[PDB]
């Protein structure tokens, strides 16, 4: 059921996998846009 | 009778159980009180025997899980073929195998990792592979990327089929217990249907596809101009232009004129001088003869027509002259215990893998394999490791049988009882022989190191000093090298070039194989191998034989297969369980296999592999230093580890830097395991108490109470990280060395 | 009742209750114990009958183009062996009105309608007479046996009415004329592989001079 | 011609001998078990057969295939040892 | 051919053809260490002679002076030194184990159960006589082997 599939998608390993995948994607895209940074130059 | 009987709709397909972790266990289904629960959930997942005591349910679960494994394997093969078709230089490699390095993995350009796309040749940049897929694909007649795409798609469809079959044969139509216990019919089908027909179909493919394609390939024809595989089928003139025996069709097959087919059914032996591999016609005749052997074999057992040997009758008929029928009662044991079957099958498969590793280096079956040194080293080492692991698993599951299934009140066997009644004598004699071998093998190296350090080289054990020649091995070599002509008149050359008969095969200015000489160093290292193997046997056999009791713990079988100890009394009783014997055996297995692969690497680099000039002067990679330097420990330390580690430690800044990074990381993991191996859990629980106080101070103490790892889990984590670190260190060392210098 | 290769286990469930029952189960696939999926006597009988019914017109339609062309009633361009009509592209082709593949989708739509509509009656009989189907739903009801639907649509002329044993005799005739057609199809499939000539043409060679027999056609040319 | 050759007669002789051995109680069969190799027992085939001696259809094929195997072995051995022409 | 020892399975062994055949029992009963009715001195003398005779070869053929004109003397001296060490060890064991005046601890029953007089060897004085005999016989046996090998120079095989 929708209730049961929503319950199964909330278990700890599945949620960890999704969270870390999204975070890794964000970090990869940021490093593709502003590469080779050793400091904060904006201000 | 042998009939297909099932039950319809046994288990309802629902998502209710997915939302209840631990559903399979009556003690786990409650929910967690401590962190230990979580670990237990993963440790007891595939232990079906402990879930219930019903044999039929266990069999059904086993069947479905095996279908799942087949689905995963098919996914792996589909990925391999797709990556070969989409991201490789296989087509370019087809036109210059000796100068181009195979590659089928490429990386994306971020954070500077694109440096790993190395210059492998043929206008392509990527990571070099050592699995040997290119040689296998060339031997199959593959010349295009479209064919690889089609194979990958087919593998994806097969993976889907296997997964659906698992679902159907579990949740819809589950076979009954009588279906699984028809061992005669299963043996008949797997001997004849699976092996015999499989070999027949592959031999047919080799005769109708592989040979004509490889003829054009070796004739120097552009791959895009080679006729398509189906042209050789619907146009027999094209195939007859190479093998004239195709003009008469299959008439000689039925008229017993088989000598007409000698053009592509040979008994040559040796190697093809162009590719450096076995003749394809020999392989085809081999698969034909093997197919006949298995087809005949698969008619021995009786199913439904009153013809064929019954398995129980054979075992009960042999009996024994020692006042009893020894082999009576084994059929019942082997038809009611999954663990005993698993033990026997694991032992057989593990030994077979070691045989495969030994035979594939000395009789290289694929074209352009022998002169690809990295692939040869990789294949030998890989199959050695796999075989060792399977053999250890055999002992583990035999112990499980002894603890859980053995019962002399319902299923008696005389031979097992007789063995259990002289276990002291057996174990004591094995202990003594281990001590004798250890002394008279390792002490020789110690004596040589001492004599060399004291300036007395004339008192060493060496070819220039006190000699210990392996005369029996030399005699067997001489018999095998002169076999063509007297004892095997129908063969042209011997089975291998290593036997003798001075002759060398060179492909692209590189040595493929040649005779291998044996001396004092070979004698010493062979008796070292004997020592390590006998010790491993001592440990594992002690584990299996004393699983149920001993003079120290009379009632050990009541404590189970896997328990940490029985207390500090009686002097101390840590590690008396059978699981601990398996735990200890893994270390000695690692020792033995590591020495085997080091011996292989040094001997092959020193006496076989190398280059040859126009005049025929062979220069070896390490220049024949094995004979004089491998007879002391200082020689192994200086001339093997220190000398050959240079490639892996100088790899930074090139395409091989990943191997240096893995070298360091694997040393790290190996050293990390020692923390788990040397300590105990009481210290760690006491530390966790202090940390939990701090979390309680700030209202962040979890409801799932933290606990230290159990004693067994500590040992398991320790041995796992020790093995991973050591094996990965050696992996990086080998791959960097052989790729850079070979 | 001429029993043919009847075993002791097979005689229990084979008692002449179905048309064309002769008792030939040398493997036991029709045993009533342990049934599931597709192996089931009703499904096996339905499948045998249906494959035979298809094979009837399959064999009939694969011979008429050659013989009728030979007799001089079809243009020589159309009259060709069955395996040279486009179903096997490597063995000759013909240019039809649309395409070798567009015709496949056009055919598959119509055939899938009939097959998906027929499958429902097997599950719950009589369920196709309920919903509106352009007014033809009052006739697509069924009879009670999926194998023998009957009705005005499937029996416009009452050839199977006013008698009972005659219906059994007709079922027995159908079984025979359907079992013959499957073997005929198998034969005409193998003959084209081993000879490469039209099956009707192969008849005359053996009919006139019975010399070019199977032995002379064992070399397996192209 | 193939018919009448040395190879064409050996196979027929071996097959006929094996069939006669299997049917007339000179060898084990569906209705005749055996343990040591010389002890001819009496089993039940379990399948209906017209032949009143017990010979079954699955029992014809066993001796038929044994005859083929033995005859092929003998013919090829004779061809290799000399005593017959290599190609007939 | 395997039976319980003396018909008593519950003792910690079971008789085999190895441990119960009369051929082994005759040979083991004819050895000097099992002649319970013989003075310890002669029993020790035979043991010393045999072992000293056998110990000459290794030292004379494998030592650090084997390729010198005085290899035989070095081997004989090594055998004599080893015999001295073994005699010291025998005296130490005897002193540690047996006290003066204590009765013999040797078994007093046979296979059939018939009682027998205990062996004098397992005493403080019998062991001393055996040790002295072992030392004397060892020196004599080493000297005899040296005399036969490197004085008369008999024609052996690979001496
Ligand atoms: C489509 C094939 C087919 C099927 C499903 C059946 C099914 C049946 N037949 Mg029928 N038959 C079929 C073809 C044929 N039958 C016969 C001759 C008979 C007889 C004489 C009898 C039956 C009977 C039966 C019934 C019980 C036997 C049984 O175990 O059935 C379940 C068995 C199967 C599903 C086996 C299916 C095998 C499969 C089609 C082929 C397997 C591979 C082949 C060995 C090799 C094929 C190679 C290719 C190149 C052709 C059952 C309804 C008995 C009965 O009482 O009928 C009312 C009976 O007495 N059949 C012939 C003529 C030779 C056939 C020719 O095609
Ligand atoms: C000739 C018939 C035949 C064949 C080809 C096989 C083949 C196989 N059996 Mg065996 N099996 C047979 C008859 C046969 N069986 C019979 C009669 C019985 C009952 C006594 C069993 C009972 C049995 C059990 C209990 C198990 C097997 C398993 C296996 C697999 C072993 C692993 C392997 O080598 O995979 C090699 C892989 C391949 C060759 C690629 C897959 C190719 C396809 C899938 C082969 C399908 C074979 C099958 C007979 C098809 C039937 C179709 C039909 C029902 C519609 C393998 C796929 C084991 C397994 O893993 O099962 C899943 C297993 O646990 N079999
Ligand atoms: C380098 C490390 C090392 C060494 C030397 C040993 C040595 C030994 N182990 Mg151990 N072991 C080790 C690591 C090691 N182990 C580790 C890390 C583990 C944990 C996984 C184990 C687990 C383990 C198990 C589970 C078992 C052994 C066994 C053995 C014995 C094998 C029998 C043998 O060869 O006797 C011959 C002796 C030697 C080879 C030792 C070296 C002797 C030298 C070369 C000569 C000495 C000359 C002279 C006497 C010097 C005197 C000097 C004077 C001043 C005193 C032996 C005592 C097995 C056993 O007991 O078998 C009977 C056994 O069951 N080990
Ligand atoms: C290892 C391979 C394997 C084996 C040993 C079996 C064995 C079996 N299958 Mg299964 N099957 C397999 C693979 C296998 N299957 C695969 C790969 C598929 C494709 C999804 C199927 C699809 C399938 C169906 C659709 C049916 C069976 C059925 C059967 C049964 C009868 C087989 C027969 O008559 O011959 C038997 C228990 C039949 C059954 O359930 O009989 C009760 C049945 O109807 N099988
Ligand atoms: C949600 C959408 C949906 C889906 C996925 C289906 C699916 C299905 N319906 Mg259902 N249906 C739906 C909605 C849907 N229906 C609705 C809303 C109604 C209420 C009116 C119905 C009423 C209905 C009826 C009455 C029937 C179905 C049937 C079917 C089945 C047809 C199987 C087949 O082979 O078709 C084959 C068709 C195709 C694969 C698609 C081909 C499309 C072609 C290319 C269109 C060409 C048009 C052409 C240009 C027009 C001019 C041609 C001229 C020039 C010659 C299938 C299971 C039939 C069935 O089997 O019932 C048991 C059936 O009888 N449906
Ligand atoms: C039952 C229908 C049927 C009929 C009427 C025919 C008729 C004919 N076949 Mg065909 N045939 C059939 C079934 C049939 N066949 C079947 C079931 C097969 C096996 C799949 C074959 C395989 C076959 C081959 C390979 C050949 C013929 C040929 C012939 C012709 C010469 C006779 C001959 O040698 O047959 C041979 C028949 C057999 C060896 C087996 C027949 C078995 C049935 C049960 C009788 C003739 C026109 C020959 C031809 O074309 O000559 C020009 C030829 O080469 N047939
Ligand atoms: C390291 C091992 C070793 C070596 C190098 C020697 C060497 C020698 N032994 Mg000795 N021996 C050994 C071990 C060894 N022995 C052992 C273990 C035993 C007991 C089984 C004996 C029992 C023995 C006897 C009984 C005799 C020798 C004799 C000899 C000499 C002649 C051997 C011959 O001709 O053959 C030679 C100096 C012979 C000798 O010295 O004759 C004068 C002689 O009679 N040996
Ligand atoms: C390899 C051959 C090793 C020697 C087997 C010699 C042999 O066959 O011995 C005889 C016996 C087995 O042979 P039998 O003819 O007595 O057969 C008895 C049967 O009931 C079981 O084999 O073996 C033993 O008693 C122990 C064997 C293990 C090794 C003991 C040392
Ligand atoms: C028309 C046309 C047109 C165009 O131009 C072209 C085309 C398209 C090609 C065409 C078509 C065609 C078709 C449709 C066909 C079909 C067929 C079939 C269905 C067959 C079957 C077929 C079928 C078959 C053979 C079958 C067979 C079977 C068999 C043997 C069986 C046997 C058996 C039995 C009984 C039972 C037991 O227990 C076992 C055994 C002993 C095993
Ligand atoms: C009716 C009748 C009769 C007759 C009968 C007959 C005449 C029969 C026959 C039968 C027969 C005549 C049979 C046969 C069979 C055969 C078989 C069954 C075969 C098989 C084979 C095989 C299996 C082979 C194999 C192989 C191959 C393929 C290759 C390689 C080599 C070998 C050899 C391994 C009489 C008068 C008596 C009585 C009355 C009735
Ligand atoms: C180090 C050590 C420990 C302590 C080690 C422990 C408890 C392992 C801890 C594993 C992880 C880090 C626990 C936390 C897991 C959480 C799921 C992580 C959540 C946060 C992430 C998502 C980032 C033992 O308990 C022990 C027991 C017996 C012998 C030796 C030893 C031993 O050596
Ligand atoms: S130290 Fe650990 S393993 Fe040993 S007895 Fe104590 S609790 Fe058990």
């Amino acid at each position: 059921s929708m209730r049961d599939i929503k319950t199964y998608l909330s278990v700890a390993p599945v949620l960890s996998t999704l969270w870390f995948g999204a975070l890794a994607g964000l970090l990869i895209e940021i490093n593709r846009l502003f590469p080779d940074a050793l400091s904060f130059p904006f201000f | 009778e042998v009939k297909i009987v099932v039950d319809r709709d046994p288990v309802k397909t629902s998502f209710e159980e997915w939302a209840r972790p631990g559903h399979f266990s009556r003690t786990l289904a409650k929910g967690p009180d401590t962190t230990t629960w979580i670990w237990n959930l993963h440790a007891d997942a595939h232990d079906f025997d402990s879930h219930t005591g019903d044999l039929e349910e266990i069999s059904r679960k086993v069947f479905s899980a095996h279908f799942g494994q087949l689905s995963i394997i098919f996914l792996w093969l589909s990925g391999m073929y797709f990556h070969g078709a989409r991201f490789s230089n296989y087509e370019a490699w087809l036109s210059d195998p000796t100068h181009i390095g195979p590659s089928a993995q490429v990386v994306w350009p971020i954070v500077g990792q694109e440096i790993l796309n190395g210059d492998v040749g043929g206008g392509f940049r990527g990571i070099q592979i050592t699995s040997g897929f290119f040689q296998l694909w060339r031997a199959s007649g593959i010349t295009s990327e479209l064919q690889l795409y089609c194979t990958a798609i087919g593998a994806l469809i097969f993976a889907a089929l296997m997964l659906f079959a698992g679902w159907f044969h579990y949740h819809k139509a589950a076979p009954k217990l009588a279906w699984f216990q028809d061992v005669e019919s299963m043996l008949n089908h797997h001997l004849a249907g699976l092996l015999g027909l499989g070999s027949l179909s592959w031999a047919g493919h080799q005769i109708h596809v592989s040979l004509p394609i490889n003829q054009f390939l070796d004739a120097g024809v552009d791959p895009k101009e080679i006729p398509l595989p189906h042209e050789f089928i619907l146009n027999r003139d094209l195939l007859a232009q190479l093998y004239p025996s195709f003009a008469e069709g299959a008439t000689p097959f039925f008229t017993l004129n088989w000598s007409k087919y000698a053009e592509f059914l040979t008994f040559r032996g040796g190697l093809d001088p162009v590719t450096g591999g076995l003749w394809l016609t020999d392989i085809a005749h081999h698969h034909l003869a093997i197919a006949i052997l298995f087809l005949i074999a698969g008619h021995m057992y009786r199913t439904n027509w009153g013809i064929g040997h019954g398995l129980k009758d054979i075992l009960e008929a042999h009996k024994g002259p020692f006042t009893g029928q020894g082999h009576k009662g084994l059929y019942e044991i082997l038809t009611t215990s999954w663990h005993a079957q698993l033990s026997l099958n694991l032992a057989m498969l593990g030994s077979t893998t070691i045989v495969v590793a030994h035979h594939m280096y000395s009789m290289p079956p694929y074209p352009y394999l022998a002169t690809d040194y990295g692939t040869q080293l990789s294949l030998f080492t890989h199959h050695m490791w796999i075989g060792g692991f399977l053999i250890v698993g055999a002992a583990a599951h035999a112990a499980i049988f002894m603890v859980r299934d053995y019962d002399p009140t319902t299923r008696y066997n005389d031979l097992l009882d007789r063995v259990l009644r002289h276990r002291d004598a057996i174990i004591s004699h094995l202990n003594w022989v281990c001590i004798f071998l250890g002394f008279h093998s390792f002490g020789l190296y110690i004596h040589n190191d001492t004599m060399s350090a004291l300036g007395r080289p004339q008192d060493m054990f060496s070819d220039t000093a006190i000699q210990l020649q392996p005369i029996f091995a030399q005699w067997v070599q001489n018999i095998h090298a002169t076999a063509p002509g007297v004892t095997a008149p129908g063969a042209t050359t011997s089975t291998s070039l290593t036997w003798g008969g001075g002759e060398l095969v060179a492909v692209g200015g590189k040595v493929a194989l040649l005779p291998i000489p044996l001396g004092t160093a070979d004698f010493l290292v062979h008796h070292i191998h004997a020592f390590t193997i006998h010790v491993t046997v001592l440990i594992l056999l002690k584990g299996v034989l004393f699983a149920r009791s001993s003079r120290l713990i009379p009632d050990k079988a009541n404590l189970g297969f896997r328990f940490p100890c029985d207390g500090p009394g009686r002097g101390g009783t840590c590690q008396v369980s059978a699981w601990d014997h398996v735990f200890l055996g893994l270390f000695w297995m690692y020792n033995a296999i590591s020495v085997v692969i080091f011996h292989f690497s040094w001997k092959m680099q020193s006496d076989v592999w190398g280059t040859i000039s126009d005049q025929g002067m062979v220069t070896h990679i390490t220049g024949g230093n094995f004979a004089q330097s491998s007879i002391t420990i200082n020689g192994w330390l200086r001339d093997f580890l220190w000398a050959q580690a240079s490639q892996v430690i100088q790899s930074y800044g090139s395409s091989l830097s990943a191997y240096g990074l893995f070298f360091l990381g694997a040393h790290f993991v190996w050293a990390f395991s020692l923390m788990f191996l040397f300590s105990g859990r009481g210290y760690w629980q006491e530390l966790i108490e202090s940390i939990v106080w701090a979390h309680n101070k700030l209202k962040v103490a979890p409801a799932t109470q933290p606990r230290a790892l159990s004693i067994i889990q500590g040992r398991a984590v320790g041995v796992t990280h020790y093995l991973l670190g050591g094996i990965a260190t050696t992996w990086a060392f080998f791959l960097a060395r052989i790729i850079a210098v070979g | 009742r001429q029993l043919w290769f009847a075993s002791k286990q097979s005689l229990t469930y084979l008692d002449g209750t179905l048309p064309g029952d002769f008792g030939f189960d040398p493997l036991g696939l029709s045993d009533p114990e342990g049934t599931g999926g597709f192996i089931e006597p009703r499904w096996l009988a339905y499948g045998e009958i249906f494959n035979g019914r298809t094979a009837m017109m399959g064999v009939v339609g694969m011979i008429a183009p050659e013989a009728l062309g030979k007799v001089g009633l079809v243009p020589p361009e159309t009259a060709i062996p069955w395996f040279q009509a486009g179903a096997i592209p490597p063995a000759g082709t013909y240019q039809y009105w649309a395409d070798p593949y567009t015709l496949f989708v056009f055919e598959m739509a119509l055939i899938g309608f009939a097959e998906h509509r027929r499958l429902q009656d097997w599950y719950n009989p009589g369920s196709m007479g309920k919903q509106y189907f352009l007014g033809l739903e009052k006739y697509l009801g069924g009879s009670g046996d999926p194998a023998y639907p009957g009705g005005p649509i499937f029996n416009p002329l009452g050839f199977g009415t006013k008698s009972e044993k005659e219906m059994k005799e007709l079922k027995l005739k159908e079984i025979k004329n359907g079992r013959l057609a499957m073997l005929a199809f198998l034969g005409m499939s193998l003959q084209a592989i081993f000879t490469g000539v039209g099956p009707f043409q192969n008849l005359l060679d053996h009919l006139s001079d019975p010399v070019n027999n199977n032995i002379l056609t064992s070399l397996k040319f192209h | 011609d193939y018919i009448g050759s040395s190879t064409n007669l050996i196979m027929i002789t071996t097959t006929t001998l094996m069939l006669f051995a299997g049917r007339f109680g000179l060898a084990p069969s569906a209705n005749r078990k055996a343990t040591a190799g010389l002890k001819l027992e009496a089993r039940e085939s379990g399948l209906q057969t017209g032949d009143p001696a017990g010979f079954t259809l699955a029992d014809t094929l066993a001796c038929g295939s044994v005859g083929h195997i033995l005859g092929v072995g003998i013919v090829l051995g004779l061809k290799n040892t000399g005593v017959l022409d290599q190609i007939i | 051919v395997v039976q319980p020892i003396n018909g008593d399975p519950f003792i910690g062994s079971l008789e085999t053809p190895v441990t119960s055949s009369p051929l082994v029992a005759w040979y083991l009963s004819n050895l000097p260490a099992y002649r319970t009715a013989v003075s310890p001195l002669l029993r020790g003398i035979e043991v010393g002679l045999a072992h000293g005779y056998l110990l000459v070869g290794p030292f004379a053929l494998t030592g650090p002076l084997r390729n010198t004109p005085v290899h035989g003397q070095a081997g004989a001296l090594g055998a004599i030194g080893l015999v001295t060490i073994l005699s010291v060890v025998l005296t130490m064991y005897g002193v540690a184990s047996f006290e003066d005046g204590a009765p013999s601890t040797a078994p007093s029953l046979t296979l059939t159960g018939r009682k027998k007089e205990a062996d004098k060897l397992q005493t403080a004085e019998g062991w001393a006589q055996f040790t002295g005999g072992f030392f004397f016989g060892g020196v004599s046996g080493a000297i005899w082997a040296y005399f036969l090998l490197y004085v008369l120079d008999l024609p052996y095989f690979f001496k």
